[PDB]
């Protein structure tokens, strides 16, 4: 982005008109992440994944349109994707890359998760709680200590906590690693979670900034904004 | 054959709880290490005056108990307490192995 | 119901169908279509459908108010494919 003159635009609407049998009325982007093989967009009709970004076969990228039972345009609007920025450049066998998607819902008959993440072939999106309720905020993959990262807050109390889960098979359990750490209540508004590039130190954010070593046993507040949220963070 | 008693440490510092703290320096490679000098006896004519260290690294454990999560709960770190013949005074230093 | 020639627990196992989406107040407005035919010695030729018409709108998860099925109920597919009319019986 050194120059406004390099940067070139396009418009990708015919593809993904394609894969919705009619034609519906509100394509904006509303996010997208590039993992180390793979584009993926969230759009206001729907979900995207690229095919492979590997094998050139045809010089135009084919998107593969995720399920989301009944989801609408109401619950596409409202959705954040979260992915751990990792650099998998010589790809030893053990390394893998994760995404997870959030919605903001109601629970109908028809669902009832409002958290879905999956690994490298983002073809299998399955929920990140299993078998009043708390709502994920932000659930996080960590592969150094092999667990996963739940950001809860329990809506009508202002109750925010953070929950460690042992992964098995490739899937997070009940009965957390360690007891989780319950943030002090003048915490107003949780807004997601990041890890760092390429490093092990975790961040809450919202109405006030915490940070986190290790996996998430302990948190140490770093700053508090009164009434104040921040919108999104950037980091090299 | 074993001497008895064990030397069992934590650390405690304001504004968190101990066990937390001790979880916390578990999973960032924290080792507790200690080194213990012993003094010699005031009667040189029935030992000898020769003065002793041993330098030794804690050993971390977990407390037996309910224990409601999975992996880790209260943790300690745990050293064996050895005396030798002709002291009865022992000097202990505990520090950080810089982690 | 899974099956009836063949009772295993005394008790009817029921499997429930996959409407994505349809909620409760699409299962209120819907109708079962049936052909009574009696098949006795049961010739390789006869086989059994049900007719499912819903009175719903056209989300962005479906697109069909109209389902049928073969005799092992579970594969249920929309009765037409590719202003627009509705079917109120097929
Ligand atoms: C960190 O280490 C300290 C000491 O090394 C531990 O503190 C000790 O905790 C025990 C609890 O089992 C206390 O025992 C109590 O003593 C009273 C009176 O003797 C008795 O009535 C109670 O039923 C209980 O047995 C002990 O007093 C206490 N010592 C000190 C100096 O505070 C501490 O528990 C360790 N932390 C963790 C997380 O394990
Ligand atoms: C203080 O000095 C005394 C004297 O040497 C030490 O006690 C002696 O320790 C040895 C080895 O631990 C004992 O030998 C063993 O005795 C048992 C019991 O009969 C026998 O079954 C074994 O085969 C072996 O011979 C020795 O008996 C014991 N002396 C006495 C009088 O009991 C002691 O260890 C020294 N203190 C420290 C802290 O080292
Ligand atoms: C849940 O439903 C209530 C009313 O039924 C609505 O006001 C609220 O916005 C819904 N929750 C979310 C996350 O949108
Ligand atoms: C579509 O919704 C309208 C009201 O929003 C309703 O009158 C109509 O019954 C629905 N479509 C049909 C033809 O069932």
């Amino acid at each position: 982005f050194w120059t406004y003159k390099e940067c070139i635009w396009h418009d990708l609407t015919e593809i993904i008109y394609a894969e919705l049998k009619d034609e519906h009325q509100g394509l904006t982007v509303i996010d997208l992440v590039l993992t180390n093989h793979f584009l993926v967009i969230l759009t206001s009709l729907g979900l995207y994944v690229s095919s492979d970004l590997r094998y050139p076969t045809t010089s135009q990228i084919k998107l593969s349109r995720a399920e989301f039972c009944g989801f609408e345009r109401v619950d596409y609007i409202r959705g954040n994707l979260w992915y751990n920025e990792k650099c998998f450049a010589n790809r030893e066998s053990f390394e893998v890359d994760y995404v997870t998607i959030t919605f903001n819902r109601n629970r109908t008959l028809s669902e009832s998760s409002s958290c879905f993440f999956s690994k490298e072939p983002f073809l299998h999106w399955l929920p990140c709680v299993f078998s009043s309720i708390p709502r994920v905020i932000t659930f996080l993959i960590d592969q150094e200590t092999d667990s996963g990262i739940y950001l809860f807050n329990v809506q009508d109390t202002k109750e925010t906590y953070v929950t460690v889960a042992m992964l098995k098979d490739g899937k997070p359990s009940p009965r957390p690693k360690f007891p989780s750490f319950h943030f002090p209540s003048t915490f107003t508004l949780p807004l997601g979670m990041i890890f760092h590039p390429r490093s092990h130190f975790l961040y809450v954010y919202g109405s006030q900034i915490w940070v986190s070593m290790d996996g998430g046993n302990t948190f140490e507040m770093l700053c508090n904004l009164f009434s104040h949220h921040v919108t999104k963070t950037s980091n090299s | 054959l074993s001497f008895p008693y064990y030397l069992q440490i934590n650390f405690s510092c304001p504004g968190q709880n101990i066990e937390e703290l001790a979880r916390k320096g578990h999973l960032m490679g924290m080792k507790p290490m200690v080194q213990i000098n012993y003094m010699y006896s005031v009667n040189f004519y029935r030992w000898e005056m020769e003065n002793v260290q041993i330098l030794m690294e804690a050993a971390p454990m977990r407390s037996t108990g309910y224990c409601p999560a999975e992996a880790m709960c209260v943790l300690n770190w745990y050293t064996p307490m050895p005396f030798k013949n002709g002291s009865v005074v022992s000097s202990v230093d505990i520090y950080t192995n810089g982690i």
